[PDB]
């Protein structure tokens, strides 16, 4: 077995990714060339890449093949392909491997330019674009908005040209669901790439200052039941402390972190004084709880803490509160888990374990002492137990640290970690159980790298340099070893590392270049040849690269202040190492301080970018294949191993004053400076900028500047105030001057509002450093956004400020909703493709206020579709069994008429060239032949007979009208003898306790009619038979009497039918009634039986049928049993596609297909007809069902409102405002499928 | 997927589009037996919880 090579792939191919895919063999030495190839899957007939690769000596017999897989060359289609074939072909080997391949390619960064919004904002919005490979992706993108309940609201796409995607200001809509609103996005067309991001609407005040609740930890444990102790502190978002606030503390129970409403306390409701930014708070715990609660103990209070905080301003009129919201009672407080470590032993080499101790709150504890018991098996169950070590966690990763320099022999470890914190006992002390174990090689065969665990990451740009070790009974075979380098899933780097005469190897001796400074992984491997049998030997370990950007974008205010004036201008340089785009952002630090709860918006983009690394752990493994598997690589090799046994599980080891401006896309060709104007809010802006180059993208170090003035003004005016309401307006002053001096403020006011200040003031003077109260007492008596400036006329002269109040009005908002299913087809029935809706006017409306008014239109998808279709044998069905005796011309034309209606669905002449086109003339012709021969079994009395002076029958009858129903589809059958027939068979034979009860005709030909349960009450089937007959006659012989005769035969119908007696009966009176009343109470009652009696295979029906009478004995051949089962089913199916029930008729069209019992039925005309019957009305369901509506809506007197252009893609407009006060009347043209529209009314009481 | 099961209809009421599990945000028009008719908003949705 010394001929071998390995061929290694990531785990999975990435759908138009560049793969570098590298080949290794072993034991030739004539130069010899292979291809490595992809092919499609299963039938490897299309090759999407080749590679030709030479493998010598000169390359020591290795070469990589980059292969890509362009996605517009993949089927695409209703069907991904989900795998194809990897091949090598050489003049040596042959063998081909079934990758997976995924369409997620690239990254879709959502940025908002805010975390939250108000309502009457406008978020804007872009995304950040790149592929696989960090380059921009220029991929055109679809964001779509979901409102807060879950509803899509809008789609808007856009062409990237940069990998910077500037999509349209999204307008809040004219009524907003409150809370969190989410954005998703993906690439069109070709990737499954999904972005996502949330925002949250609320009524939200802009808070003057933060406050800080600082718990000294996220638990309470023995130490702090009796008493807990927190900080509280404060800060104006200019970075200053607030220098006096009373601060009033509201403590409560709690049990859960993610949401509930425990006991608030009522006892050490502690009212204190917050100093110089900061107040100190404590909580004897056990005082309160053993004073207000019937809880006592810790014991009792597996549990949590909750605390509010509102703190007052001591002297303004600014004030603000905060919450923790739960601090774990527990007694364990800690949680431990291992971090970073393999759980493979490499024996004899220093085993390094590294465990990290967590809060019950998911935070690291920090400093925590731990031991570490450890168990040692190294031969044979050779058992020794080594001493327990012991150790402290780092202070601030909470990670403990342990190595154990295991013996040479050892193959398992079996450890015990123990917390060791020694006030708290070891069912407290956080402690676990672990194993790991030796690489079980075959043959003694292994191989080891120097890497020192080391904490500290790699520096982009260094030679990183590995020491690696080969051991095995034949190392003098092995002579050289092999590298991979991960990063992402991609192979980045291989190559190949000789053994010294020394007998000692080459190191990694390589740069770490820039493309690995995500966090990257290494995979080494040998095959050695052994005595006669190959192995393959590998190892591979995580490499951590320190996270530093390849653009490292520098982007600094060039006029460094430690506070500009408001207004101040500035020149802001952004600087970096090439030509790179930029996108840039201010936003107000107020605005995170808005959220309770606040996260920036690229945070953590680096690990989000390191989610494509498809291996998991720091390396190793069970075995060659394990190692491979982990890495997130997969191999082909004759070398006596395989990937397959492993399972894809998710491994998941661990390792003016605006709120937002500066919202632009520049080039900066490697430098630009750009000047601007910072706005008038004196607060802390928070400005940030991201770089996007063909090295990638890098957030810039986000830039905060202080906005600051030695005096200024600020008024706590509300997000909206009630209309025609007297309120109480409160403000401050704040003096940051060295001293005090005389201070006014002339407020001025548009007319809309009053106020009995009616501004010259008093002029009081604010002590230096301090700040003074100011409050206005005003009503406003209009609504809307009106205008209120205050000059702050202070020392020698004015001062401006504006502000708009916001103005709403009084009682309640109310709001109704109405809206319809738009039916330009009657699906359901009634056409229904126009409605007008009034301008509505409420008995109670507030009398100045507006209805606000909007419409939101929604489509209805068709969902799953089934190519249920007749083969080729719809050509011998057209040339059918001969034409002659027992009415065998009847049997072969009747097909020929329902195979006629099955194409006239129009499918099988546009597409049907797979097979030979059924001439339209010939069929027109045989049609034409078996009308005239229908006609001629025609009684002279128009009823009919199969013998020419047979009986009359009913049953026959009615087929004859079923089927020239049909007919008159394209060639109409004269109405008049038609007309005579059903005059003939009512008045002959309408019993007015059932009905048509059939004559005596000699017998019905078995295989033309069928067989129902004549045992009882064979008037059913009649009856059910006659009713059929006639609904497909009546359209082209419209008569009362036979409605009345219609609708006496329905009525006995169900009420006989109320007894279940046989299935076949129930289903095809719930069949007849179908035509009848689609509707009726009872209908729907039997219905609600039938779809009892079905039998399903899988939990979600694959398939949904009816037996009886023990149908359920096999046969290999149609017969009687299986004609009633097929009937019965078929009129199941037809009664449910009356019905319209496409997710229930779905299973049914599946199981019909089946061709179970093949041949089918008897293979009777009756089954055969009932079965294309069927399929015709599915197929035509469908198509009807397809989405295709230019609704366009319109007021009554007013123009035209909007045009929603409804469509399988465009299949939801978004909602619009119904500004104008009109009826609204909503049109289609004749369009497809259906659609429903809601208009919602909003107004005031 | 804790979707919405299937609502019961109001008295002399029926659902279109019967089905076991109706998507977030889905929308279930009721419609009234062959001897009603619908008063009010005939559209129930299916909320997130
Ligand atoms: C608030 O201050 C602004 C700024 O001065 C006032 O707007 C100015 O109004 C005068 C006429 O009175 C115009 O000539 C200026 O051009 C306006 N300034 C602009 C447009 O920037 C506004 O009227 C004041 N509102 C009050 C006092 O209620």
């Amino acid at each position: 077995q010394e001929q071998t090579y390995v061929i290694s792939a990531p785990k999975i191919f990435r759908v138009g990714a560049s793969e570098n895919i590298v080949i290794q063999v072993y034991g030739y030495t004539e130069a010899f060339d292979a291809t490595i190839s992809i092919k499609s899957y299963p039938d490897k007939k299309f090759s999407y890449s080749s590679g030709h690769v030479h493998l010598s000596s000169e390359n020591k017999f290795q070469n990589s093949a980059i292969l890509t897989i362009q996605p517009k060359q993949l089927p695409g289609g209703q069907n991904p392909v989900s795998y194809v074939y990897l091949e090598v072909v050489s003049k040596h080997f042959s063998k081909s491997k079934r990758m997976p391949i995924t369409y997620d390619n690239g990254f879709l960064f959502i940025h908002t330019d805010k975390p939250v919004y108000t309502p009457d904002q406008s978020v804007k919005v872009r995304v950040y674009s790149l592929n696989d490979d960090l380059k921009p992706a220029k991929r055109e993108t679809v964001l779509t908005f979901i409102d807060p309940e879950g509803s899509e609201v809008d789609m808007v796409e856009e062409i990237d040209h940069i990998g910077i995607i500037s999509f349209p200001d999204f307008k809040i809509p004219s009524n907003p669901r409150y809370g969190m609103w989410t954005i998703k996005a993906k690439y069109k067309e070709d990737f499954s790439t999904t972005g996502t991001a949330y925002f949250e609407v609320k009524e939200y005040v802009l808070p003057h200052f933060s406050v800080s609740i600082e718990p000294e930890y996220n638990f309470i444990g023995y130490k702090n039941f009796k008493n807990f102790e927190i900080t509280i502190k404060a800060r104006y978002f200019y970075n200053k402390v607030v220098t006096e606030a009373d601060v009033y503390i509201t403590f409560g129970i709690r049990e859960d972190l993610k949401d509930d409403q425990k006991e608030m306390m009522q006892t050490a409701m502690q009212n204190t004084m917050l100093i110089n930014g900061i107040a100190q708070v404590t909580f004897d715990s056990e005082t309160a709880v053993k004073e207000l609660s019937y809880y006592s103990l810790e014991d009792l209070n597996n549990k949590y803490l909750y605390i509010a905080v509102t703190v007052i301003e001591s002297t303004g009129g600014f004030s603000e509160e905060a919450e923790i919201p739960g601090i774990k009672y527990v007694l364990s407080p800690y949680k431990l888990n291992l971090v970073a470590t393999p759980l493979f032993l490499k024996p004899g080499i220093p085993y390094p374990i590294k465990v990290q101790v967590k809060d019950s709150l998911d935070q690291l504890v920090g400093g925590v002492p731990v031991t570490l018991n450890a168990q040692t098996i190294d031969v044979n169950q050779e058992t020794s137990d080594l001493d327990p070590s012991k150790s402290v966690t780092r202070v601030d990763d909470g990670v403990a640290s342990f190595v154990l320099n295991l013996p040479s022999g050892v193959t398992v470890l079996e450890f015990n970690v123990k917390t060791d914190a020694p006030d708290l006992p070891e069912e407290n002390q956080a402690r676990e159980g672990y194993r790991a174990i030796a690489y079980s090689s075959l043959s003694q065969s292994y191989l080891y790298i120097d890497w020192t665990d080391n904490h500290k990451a790699l520096l982009v740009g260094e030679h990183l340099n590995i020491i690696v070790t080969p051991k095995s009974p034949y190392i003098d075979k092995i002579t050289h070893y092999n590298y991979l380098i991960l990063s992402k899933g991609k192979i980045i780097h291989f190559g190949t590392r000789e053994k010294f005469s020394d007998a000692s190897y080459q190191s990694i001796n390589i740069p770490v270049t820039q493309n690995m400074v995500p966090s990257s992984r290494l995979l080494v491997y040998y095959i050695v040849t052994g005595e006669q049998t190959a192995e393959l030997v590998s190892d591979s370990v995580w490499l951590n690269i320190e996270e530093k950007c390849g653009n490292q974008l520098q982007v600094h205010l060039s006029p460094d202040a430690d506070a500009y004036s408001p207004g101040q201008t500035v020149s802001l340089n952004m600087a970096t190492g090439m030509d790179s785009w930029v996108a840039l952002a201010a936003v107000d630090s107020a605005v995170y301080g808005v959220q309770r709860g606040a996260k920036k918006p690229l945070e953590r983009v680096f690990q989000f970018l390191e989610k494509s690394d498809l291996g998991c752990g720091a390396g190793g493994g069970l075995n060659n294949a394990n190692v491979f598997h982990l890495a997130g690589l997969t191999f082909l090799t004759n070398a006596n191993a395989d990937d397959s046994q492993e399972n894809d599980e998710p491994c998941k080891e661990i390792l003016y004053f605006p709120e937002s401006w500066l919202w632009e896309v520049h080039l900066v060709p490697r430098r630009k400076q750009l000047q601007f104007a910072l706005p008038d809010s004196l607060t802390t802006w928070e400005i940030q900028g991201v770089g996007i180059s063909n090295t990638g993208i890098c957030v810039a170090d986000t830039v905060k500047a202080k906005v600051f003035k030695d005096v200024f003004l600020e008024m706590n005016i509300p997000y909206s105030v009630v209309r025609g309401e007297q309120i109480q307006l409160k403000g401050t002053v704040y003096n940051y001057r060295t001293s005090g001096m005389q201070f006014c403020v002339k407020m001025s006011a548009v007319e809309g509002i009053c106020t009995s200040e009616s501004p010259k003031c008093v002029r009081q003077k604010v002590e230096g450093s301090s700040s003074h109260l100011v409050t206005f007492t005003v009503l406003p008596l209009e609504i809307g956004l009106h205008n209120i400036n205050f000059s702050l006329e202070t020392w020698f002269g004015k001062e401006i400020l504006v502000k708009t109040l916001r103005v709403v009005p009084e009682g309640v908002k109310r709001e109704s909703y109405s809206g319809v299913t738009l039916d330009p087809r009657g699906i359901y029935g009634t056409i229904s493709r126009r409605k007008e809706f009034p301008y509505r006017i409420p008995l109670d409306l507030v009398p100045k206020t507006e209805i606000k008014r909007i419409l939101s239109v929604k489509g209805l998808l068709v969902g799953e579709i089934l190519s249920a279709v007749l083969s080729q044998e719809g050509i011998n069905i057209l040339t059918h069994l001969p034409k002659g005796s027992a009415e065998a011309e009847l049997m072969s034309v009747v097909p020929v008429f329902y195979v006629f209606h099955y194409l006239e669905t129009g499918n099988h002449w546009n597409i049907f060239h797979s097979d030979p086109l059924i001439e339209k003339q010939k069929l027109k012709k045989k049609l034409k032949e078996g009308m005239l021969s229908i006609m001629s079994y025609r009684n002279a009395d128009y009823s009919y007979s199969v013998w020419k002076g047979g009986s009359a029958s009913t049953w026959l009858t009615a087929f004859a009208l079923r089927v020239l129903g049909q007919v008159n589809k394209y060639v109409e059958q004269n109405q008049n003898s038609i007309c005579n027939s059903l005059l003939w068979l009512v008045e002959n034979y309408q019993l007015d306790n059932g009905s048509f009860k059939e004559n005596s005709q000699y017998q019905p030909i078995k295989l033309q009619g069928t067989l129902p349960v004549e045992a009882r009450e064979n008037s059913l089937y009649l009856t059910a038979f006659t009713v059929i007959g006639i609904r497909k006659a009546f359209d082209i012989c419209p008569l009362v009497k036979i409605d009345t005769a219609l609708i006496k035969a329905d009525n006995f119908l169900l009420e006989n039918t109320l007894p279940a007696q046989s299935t076949f009966t129930l289903a095809i009176s719930a069949y007849a009634l179908s035509l009848g009343d689609k509707t009726h109470p009872q209908f729907r009652s039997i219905v609600s039986a039938l779809k009892r009696e079905a039998l399903v295979k899988g939990n979600p029906p694959i398939y949904r049928f009816w037996k009886d009478n023990l149908q359920h004995k096999d046969s290999s051949v149609p017969n009687t049993g299986t004609a009633r089962m097929v009937e019965t089913t078929a009129y199941a199916l037809l009664t449910s596609l009356n019905l319209k029930d496409i997710n229930y008729v779905n299973p049914v069209i599946k199981w019909l297909s089946e061709e179970q019992r093949y041949g089918g039925g008897f293979y009777s005309t009756q089954d055969t007809i009932n079965a294309i019957e069927g399929l015709t009305e599915y197929s035509l369901l469908v198509k009807q069902l397809r989405l295709s509506m230019d609704i366009d809506v319109s007021y009554k007197h007013k123009g035209a409102l909007h045009n929603y252009k409804m469509t399988d893609k465009n299949f939801l407009g978004r909602p619009v405002e119904v500004l104008l006060n009109d009826d609204l009347i909503v049109s289609t043209g004749f369009g497809s499928g259906l659609a429903t529209v809601h208009v919602t009314t909003v107004v005031h009481k | 997927d804790s979707g919405c099961p299937q609502p019961v209809p109001p008295e002399n009421g029926f659902i279109r589009n019967e089905k076991q599990l109706y998507l977030v945000g889905e929308d279930v028009e009721i419609s009234c037996l062959t001897g009603f008719e619908t008063v009010g908003y005939q559209y129930f949705r299916c909320l997130p919880d």
